[PDB]
């Protein structure tokens, strides 16, 4: 009965060279029960993508919301929100749930439309906003993934070089956590394309 | 943990997973949850490692004191109830066990004991223990029958394997096979699940909630 | 973390360590401790991480209001004010700790708020988990009028300690200066003493290395 | 109530390859938020081309290496001076350890050294004597960060053949003495970044046919 | 803390250490006790810092707006005001305040207002973690209508053991004098209290 | 399984060039109390060890005969007793170090930190701790309970590794030490103003200061400072 | 409550649920329907904490009645299911949560495909080949891993049921006094009678 | 274990025992004997905590044949219930009490009277027409106390014991897998292999 | 309870009150808390009655035994056998004993034994739940080699304000003086010391 734990799931995400790549595995549970291993933790609002851990039924209930909030943010600025602004959006939502939190570790992923600046971001359960020049990792494999990312990472990687580390980083910490993996996905962010990879990963 | 050992036709399959955990973290994936107590015996472990690894392996020297004293193998009911009796004398005290010892004698002929740390000791046909044992029944039970030949009786151990260590979070890692004879047991292997899922999934049509 | 507050002559400075944890992990290697309530008034937090932060925008979101409301620039004893009994009403369950610092038209200030809502006065102060290592070496340093360059020594030194002997502090050191009559200098990464040195090996994989099932392009335009 | 047990931290590895093994371990000792010691060995030569750490508690695991290399010095006198081998060894801390099973020694424990086909060779202990010879061992307080880099650095995990449609495997291949302390060394230094536990200086106890031999490398003292 | 206020000739006179703890540690070595909620209506403080700062900061303000409506208040109605707040929230506070004040037709009282939020008026008071071991000294050496230097000397010497036996007491020894003449603050540092 | 009764605080040490310091305050305190004054918290073994005890009294005390009847038994049928057969403070240390670890295995410690400083017949300087956990570990500067987290921050400034060990004379190491006990006279509520202090010499030997007090304080700030916040007055 | 199955195929969602109510050491009732019919081509079946369970199943029958009656229009399966989730999500945080595990089959007419939704009473819904609710699923998913197939008609569907309950009947501890099965398709709902 | 039950008639006595070992939300064997024989015209059931139960019949087992061949002779069923009270007086107040519930059914020749005695983990003997251990007799006792005539035939006893077992797996929650079925008459011991 | 023991020129005294309390109830209001182990050593008892005169009665046997070997034992001998019960015995004793004796070498001693069992040499000693509200009070007014009078009134002026504010204290102060002349036991009666 610890919220965070029950469904199990991770999500990593990392800056490139002009590019930006976030990643999560597939797996539903109940505790040790898989269930499914079709849920995919990121999802996007624009350009801006949302990658959420934790409890599953709090992953859903944000991303329902904040595709309510932003889709209200377009049509009242005229134009999409950006990462940096989205972050704040999240980190707000969060924190006024201070003393009854989703049970969640949410990533922001994306590239700024104006600047063309890699931005990443991660949020404990109540809001406070970790920013990251490099990497930043979520879920019940978060100290295998910080391993991983920590010795695998170095700056300025190619889109096509950058897939594979974060790929790596993901694949090697989700074996070695019992909750995570049943497989993946890996999104890579370019300024004005985005490419889609399912993983082949071991499925027990 | 899933292990499995059922009596069939052509002797006795016993099947087992390699994973070890410690909560959510994955201690290993490379365990031999398979003690091969002399040429004629095996023991399954489940539950606590040590305490299946130290008391097993403690088993194995007891029958081997058993055959120079008596000058004859130990019977599967008799090396059984040495570690059934042995767990008795701890019960209460925290021991975790899981075990089934598997055999051939002469006397008995293929024989399966289930034994457990709160000292059941249960003679019988088909046993699956540990945290996959569910899934492992579930493949097992709805394919088994007594007349299968030896090639399919060593697939349907491995596959209810499979089953759990792809279902529990708690399971995986490789399976180890084992068949028992009149003869001994002979080894079949260790089957990663990486390759082996895939490998199962493609040949036979199953595993259809996996994106393939 | 470890964070401390030094007066001198003619203002104000203070510090803080960039260590984020989560139990024994460290979340953020490089993360900002020192916030800005008014232009001339900061606030060094410890504690709760979000509570700090959240705490510190809404005071200084309702100063900045009341700044325009007075035709005034804002007092240190308003952002004190209305700190601590905010923390007062919540009995403690925000877990903000704060060191409040700054000039106003009244001169220079420095104090410290505690979660439960009690607020102290000092020349030197210091809260946080290695403030026990902070204080040590401000006990031992510090001296009646000290020069805005000795007490940025000061502070960056009781910073170091904790930075070294606490490890629920690291990385690196921030420093905020107020002098009075002058502009507030935040001085982000101040010192930087924890540089990871060069990795004995490249792990860039070749090219093909990941298995990959499926690939497909993902429609971000409308 | 009294409390028997306490946490010492540190992080230790053990690496095996073909005509030599490493057994490494950071020097830092904690208690709680306080380093006790930067440079408290916690890997030890206990004779017969044995190494061998017990990582947790350091009360615990001094006690435990202090039995095992006295059951070394008693093997001598009790079977005519005969080298204590590596699989011997295993066995024989698994009753020191599980002796204690309800009352354990909490520590994760590993030993290397060569077998007896000359082979490098790692054993790794759970704090009640369950035992296994691997290739590849973390152990610790950042045994969780450092292992899953192990089993894609030393066995190629999850690594397969550019270009074959993630059909064929990367193939296991022994490492260089030269290619694992430089894997040693990377973990440490990442491990070090991210626990608060690791850090100050890193031993290594490199075993080959010709003795141990020593390394010392310093480490991030925050 | 150890804190008194003690009743004389001309007036009133109010004394506390100025040790904060956490635990073992003190937080603060030079902490002001004694505060100011009127002109000659001052209070020490003991018990939770935040109880008693939230407390003192209310009264100042329900005397503030007595003043500007009605003019000075008494110094009974200032410890009235603490009493209804102690009182009424007895459960959500740890507050022992002693309430000390100078008027010109009734001259210096000293109300102390414990945990439970009664109110005693006495001709002088003690209260804090380290009024405990001086108890005994105090009522064998206070007398009425004291002097000046005298009650300065029998707050010192008292304070002084206070200070010497509670491990939660020390630092320096502040005084608030509150007579006719005005208000005046007195400090004393350990080199001279000590050797008493 | 115990509570301590009457306790002693800090005991702060470290290793300069030719041997090692060591400092404990003379006080007993019975939780908040301050109870007893006279207590001496460093004992001396033979003319090279000095072992410096915090935690329970009774406990200390208990130490203390254990030690003393440690030099009795070390005596007999001993002719080089005052010579090469003399206890060493790594002998007292593993001792006390033994003890401490049987006494926490049976669920009944001496609650007690302890560090015993000395010099070896070498000439090495020895510095080493343990505690009712059996805890051991040694570091060129070394100290129990506040000291661990006051002192060490202060006496790591002097000496910060090994090396730095040869380049810090007695007096300069004796100046760190007196300046971390009014550190800690200042910050921790179980301190008193009273210390003692021992140096072991591997030239000088022995030399143990009685009835030292902590001096040079800083109040004269405290004068300027009013109420907690807006109080002018 | 306790054993609810669902299994989707090629052209309809299958649903099984236990008959057997129990409640002490007495089973007081052993042909229990533990299904309400939401609209003509969607289903829910539910288990959990006894009187939540139907009155949860109830309220949102009547939700989605209520929604039919106003718009002359019957609400997409995927459209239900959302419904009930967020019903479920709001509960999770009241005072007292409905304790309540659901699965909706439906068979959505303007897609012309059968649809299966997993959900518990923390509002998790998955869309799914085949799902369980409880102990069930430790038995039951290796089993359906293994047999099921995407394209199998009503009929092996229906086998494919029957090995479940076997399995079940086989090594659950508990008599559920077998189930009630009832299929979802193009033509709406049935009851098969001889299970 | 759980299902223990017994019953006296004219000519012999009845023991019934369900089959069912399940362990957690597995039942790892449908074909288990909860009795053994202390002697050729004495049969002991049993029924408790796991491990216990084997444990302690197998102990009163050898300890009344090891009387048998020493004194050549059987000891009277009443005799034999005396003598396991004893042991289980002894066990309640031990470090770690046998958690055992034992019905023993036997044939005393001396008398030509068949026997039961029900006793309990505690040590309560009593001797009946008809005994239960654990839930079993919440449903059975009334039923028995309605239909039990003390004058009937073995063959009576056994529709009236196939009365018990229908109604037990009609209300019970738990599914025990059947009974074994043994008679204990003036010829000694033998199983109904058709239940 | 509230006692205590003063050395002073021609030896020492040993002072107590005379309450034994059962929670709020006083059982005995004449209670004799100064008792005898030898000749010239005696002790005052706080705490757990039973436990504390169960220790008594053994250090009693044992000095009894000491002197038909050994002949008479000092003080310092008295006290360790009080702290080797107290200490040994720790986890299963509620026992705070001052030991107080005369030798003709020695002169007067006190050694005070609290909880833990550790054992204190001092001038002076003062223990019990009374004691706590006379620490300020005895450490300003004791002063080495008083006569007897003034040890007299020294240890009823305190005991007197001990029993004043702890509830657990009162009766009679009684007195046993231990000098080279002999033993001589005091009494003094609330009419007396209620009213110094
Ligand atoms: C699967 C993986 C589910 O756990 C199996 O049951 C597996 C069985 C097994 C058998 C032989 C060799 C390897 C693995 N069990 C484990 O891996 C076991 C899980 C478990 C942990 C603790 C338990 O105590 C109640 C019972 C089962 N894992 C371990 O034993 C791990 C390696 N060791 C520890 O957790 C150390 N603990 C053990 C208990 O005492 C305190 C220290
Ligand atoms: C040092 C690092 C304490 O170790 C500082 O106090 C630091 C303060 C800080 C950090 C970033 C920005 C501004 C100020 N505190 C932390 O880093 C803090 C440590 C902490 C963890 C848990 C606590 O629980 C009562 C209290 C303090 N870490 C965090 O706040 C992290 C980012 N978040 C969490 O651990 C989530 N918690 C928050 C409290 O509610 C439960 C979940
Ligand atoms: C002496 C030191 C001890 O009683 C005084 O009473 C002193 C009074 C004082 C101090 C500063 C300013 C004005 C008056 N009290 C304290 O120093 C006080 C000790 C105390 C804490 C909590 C209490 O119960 C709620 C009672 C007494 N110290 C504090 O309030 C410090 C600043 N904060 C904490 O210790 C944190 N507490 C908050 C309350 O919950 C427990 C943790
Ligand atoms: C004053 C009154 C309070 O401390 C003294 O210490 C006094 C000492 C004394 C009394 C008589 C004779 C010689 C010395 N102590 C008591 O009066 C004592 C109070 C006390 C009881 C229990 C304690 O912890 C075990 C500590 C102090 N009173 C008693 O022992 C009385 C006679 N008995 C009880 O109260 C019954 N107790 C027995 C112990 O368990 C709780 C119930
Ligand atoms: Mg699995
Ligand atoms: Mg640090
Ligand atoms: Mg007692
Ligand atoms: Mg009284």
């Amino acid at each position: 009965s610890d919220p965070s734990s029950i469904n199990g799931g991770i999500v990593v995400a990392m800056t490139g060279k002009d590019c930006v790549a976030i990643a999560c595995d597939l797996r539903l549970g109940s505790q040790s029960l898989g269930v499914s291993n079709k849920f995919e933790k990121i999802f996007h609002y624009g350009h801006v993508f949302l990658g959420i851990t934790g409890l599953a039924t709090d992953v859903t209930t944000l991303n329902e919301m904040f595709r309510y909030k932003t889709n209200l943010y377009k049509l009242k600025e005229e134009r999409a929100i950006e990462p940096e602004t989205f972050t704040q959006l999240v980190s707000s939502s969060l924190y006024e749930r201070r003393f009854g939190p989703y049970f969640v570790g949410p990533v922001v992923a994306g590239i700024n439309s104006k600047s063309g600046k890699p931005f990443i971001a991660g949020f404990d359960l109540i809001g406070c906003i970790d920013e990251a020049k490099d990497f930043i990792v979520s879920g019940t494999a978060s100290d295998q993934l910080f391993g991983m990312c920590e010795s695998l990472y170095e700056p300025n990687l190619e889109p096509e070089d950058l897939f594979e580390t974060i790929s790596q980083a993901l694949l090697n910490a989700a074996d070695r956590d019992a909750l995570s993996g049943w497989g993946a996905v890996v999104y890579i962010i370019k300024k004005d394309e985005v490419v889609k990879r399912y993983l082949k990963m071991r499925q027990d | 943990t899933t292990t499995l050992a059922f009596r069939f036709q052509g002797g006795i399959i016993v099947a087992v997973d390699s994973r070890a955990t410690a909560g959510n973290w994955v201690a290993s994936q490379t365990v031999k949850k398979v003690i091969e107590i002399n040429p004629f015996l095996l023991g399954t472990m489940a539950g606590g490692t040590v305490d299946c690894q130290f008391w097993e392996t403690w088993l194995g020297s007891q029958c081997r004191l058993h055959e120079l004293r008596e000058k004859e193998r130990i019977s599967v009911a008799a090396a059984s109830k040495i570690l059934s009796n042995l767990v008795y004398q701890y019960k209460g005290a925290g021991l975790s066990m899981g075990t089934m010892i598997c055999g051939y004698t002469r006397k008995e002929g293929p024989t399966i004991y289930y034994v457990d740390s709160d000292g059941t000791r249960l003679k019988g046909d088909i046993f699956c223990v540990g945290s996959g044992q569910t899934f492992a029944y579930g493949v097992l039970d709805s394919n088994y029958k007594w007349d299968l030949s030896v090639e399919d009786a060593l697939y349907l151990g491995k596959r209810s394997i499979l089953a759990a260590a792809h279902r529990d979070a708690y399971s995986g890692g490789s399976v180890n096979l084992y068949h028992v004879t009149e003869d001994g047991w002979i080894y079949h292997g260790n089957h990663d699940v990486g390759e082996l899922f895939w490998k199962v999934k493609e040949e036979e049509g199953s595993f259809n909630n996996v994106i393939g | 973390t470890t964070i401390v507050g030094v007066k001198f002559n003619n203002g104000v400075v203070i510090a803080a360590d960039t260590r984020s944890t989560q139990g024994p992990i460290v979340a953020d290697k490089n993360c900002a401790k020192l916030h800005r309530i008014s232009p001339k008034i900061w606030c060094a937090g410890a504690g709760t991480a979000a509570d700090t932060e959240a705490v510190t925008q809404l005071i200084g979101s309702n100063i900045e209001l009341h700044s325009l409301y007075t035709s005034r620039e804002p007092r240190v004893v308003s952002a004190l004010q209305m700190l601590k009994q905010h923390l007062f009403k919540y009995q403690g369950h925000i877990g903000a700790y704060l060191i409040v610092a700054g000039v106003d038209p009244t001169g220079s200030h420095l104090f410290s708020i505690h979660a439960h809502g009690s607020t102290d006065v000092g020349y030197y102060l210091s809260l946080g988990s290695g403030s026990l290592a902070a204080m040590a070496v401000l006990e031992s340093h510090w001296k009646q009028d000290l020069t805005k360059e000795e007490a940025i020594k000061l502070a960056s030194d009781a910073i170091q300690a904790g930075i070294w002997n606490d490890l629920g502090s690291g990385s690196n050191v921030d420093v905020c200066v107020m002098e009075i009559g002058k502009d507030a200098e935040y001085l982000r990464n101040y010192l930087t003493p924890n540089v990871r040195e060069e990795k004995q090996k490249s792990y860039k994989f070749p090219r093909g290395t990941t298995a990959v099932l499926k690939e497909s392009i993902v429609n971000i335009c409308d | 109530q009294f409390n028997p047990y306490g946490d010492n931290g540190g992080t230790i590895l053990g690496i095996a390859g073909e005509d030599f093994a490493v057994l490494a371990g950071d020097t830092r000792n904690i208690t709680d938020y306080s380093i006790n010691s930067r440079y408290e060995p916690k890997v030890f030569d206990c004779g017969d081309n044995i190494v061998m750490s017990a990582n947790g508690f350091a009360a615990d695991g001094d006690a435990l290496v202090k039995r095992f290399k006295n059951s070394v010095k008693w093997y001598h006198f009790d079977h005519n001076d005969k080298k204590l081998s590596i699989n011997s060894a295993a066995r024989n801390i698994q009753h020191l350890l599980y002796g204690k099973r309800f009352f354990p020694y909490y520590v994760h424990t590993i030993i290397a050294g060569l077998d007896e086909d000359g082979k490098g060779a790692v054993y790794s202990f759970d704090p009640v004597g369950s035992y296994e010879r691997e290739q590849c061992r973390a152990g610790g307080a950042a045994a969780s960060l450092i292992m899953p880099f192990l089993d894609n650095q030393v066995n190629f995990k999850n690594q397969y053949e550019p270009g074959t449609n993630g059909k064929v495997k990367k193939p296991l291949k022994y490492l260089s003495v030269e290619e694992v302390i430089k894997l040693v060394r990377d973990s440490f230094t990442s491990a070090t970044e991210r626990h608060i536990q690791v850090g100050d200086g890193l031993e290594i106890l490199i075993v080959t046919k010709d003795g141990v031999r020593k390394e010392f490398y310093e480490l991030k003292r925050d | 803390t150890s804190i008194m206020a003690v009743t004389f000739k001309d007036g009133v006179i109010l004394g506390a250490d100025s040790r904060t703890t956490t635990g073992a540690y003190i937080a603060n070595r030079v902490t002001d006790k004694l505060t100011r909620v009127h002109d000659k209506i001052w209070c020490c403080r003991s018990g939770s810092a935040a109880d008693t700062q939230a407390i003192a900061d209310i009264v100042q303000y329900h005397l503030e707006l007595y003043t500007s409506q009605y003019g000075t208040p008494s110094t009974e109605t200032a410890a009235s005001v603490f009493k209804e707040l102690c009182y009424e929230n007895k459960d959500n506070l740890t507050a022992g305040i002693i309430v000390a004040g100078y008027d010109d037709k009734n001259k210096g009282e000293v109300y102390t207002i414990p945990l439970g939020g009664s109110v005693h008026k006495l001709p002088y008071a003690i209260a804090g973690s380290g009024s405990t071991f001086i108890y005994g000294y105090c009522d064998k050496n206070f007398r009425e209508n004291m002097s000046k230097e005298e009650t300065v000397d029998f707050i010192k010497h008292s304070l002084s053991q206070a200070i010497k036996w509670d491990g939660s007491s020390g630092g320096v020894i502040r005084m608030v004098v509150l007579t006719a003449a005005g208000v005046e603050r007195l400090i004393f540092y350990p080199d001279e209290y000590e050797q008493l | 399984t115990q509570q301590p009764i009457v306790t002693g605080t800090s005991v702060i040490s470290m290793k300069y060039d030719n041997g090692v310091i060591i400092a404990a305050d003379n006080l007993g305190s019975y939780g908040s109390l301050l109870r007893f004054n006279g207590v001496e918290r460093l004992i001396p073994v033979g003319d090279n060890t000095v072992v410096g005890i915090s935690g329970d009294i009774s406990d200390m005390q208990h130490i203390e005969r254990l030690l003393k009847d440690l030099v009795t038994e070390n005596a007999y049928d001993n002719p080089l007793a005052d010579a090469e057969e003399a206890l060493e403070p790594s002998y007292i240390f593993e001792y006390l170090a033994t003890v401490m670890y049987q006494r926490r295995s049976k669920m009944n410690p001496l609650w007690n930190a302890i560090i015993v400083a000395g010099v070896q017949s070498n000439g090495d300087q020895f510095l080493r701790y343990v505690n009712l956990l059996g805890v051991t570990y040694s570091s060129p500067t070394l100290a129990t309970g506040f000291g661990a987290h006051m002192a060490n921050p202060l006496l790591r400034k002097v000496v910060d590794r090994e090396s730095d060990i040869p380049k810090t004379t007695v007096q300069v190491a004796e100046e760190a030490i007196v300046n971390a006990m009014r550190v800690l006279y200042y910050r921790d509520a179980r301190s008193s103003r009273n210390f003692s202090l021992a140096i072991i010499d591997k030239n000088t030997g022995l030399t143990f200061k009685k009835n030292l007090q902590v001096e040079n304080m800083k109040w004269d700030f405290a004068k300027d400072i009013k109420g907690y916040g807006t109080q002018k007055i | 409550m306790d054993i609810i199955l669902g299994i989707r195929v090629q052209d309809s969602v299958i649903l099984a649920s236990s008959k057997a109510v129990t409640r002490g050491i007495s089973v007081l009732k052993d042909s229990d329907d533990k299904t309400r019919q939401l609209s003509p081509h969607t289903l829910m079946s539910f288990a959990g904490e006894a009187g939540d369970t139907v009155q949860f199943a109830e309220y949102i029958q009547a939700n989605i009645q209520l929604y039919s009656i106003r718009e002359d229009y019957e609400l997409s399966p995927q459209a239900v299911s959302s419904f009930v989730r967020q019903e479920l999500a709001k509960s999770i945080r009241s005072r007292r949560p409905y304790q309540v595990n659901v699965l909706i089959g439906g068979y959505d007419k303007k897609k012309n495909k059968p649809e299966l939704y997993q959900i518990d009473y923390l509002g998790t819904k998955v869309e799914l080949p085949y799902g369980a609710h409880g102990y069930s699923g430790f038995y039951t998913f290796s089993l359906l891993d293994h047999h099921y197939r995407p394209d199998m008609t009503t009929e092996e569907g229906l086998d494919l049921l029957k090995l479940c309950v076997q399995e079940l009947e086989k090594r659950m501890p508990m008599d559920f006094k077998g189930v009630i099965v009832k299929i979802v398709d193009k033509d709406g709902i049935r009851q098969v009678d001889d299970f």
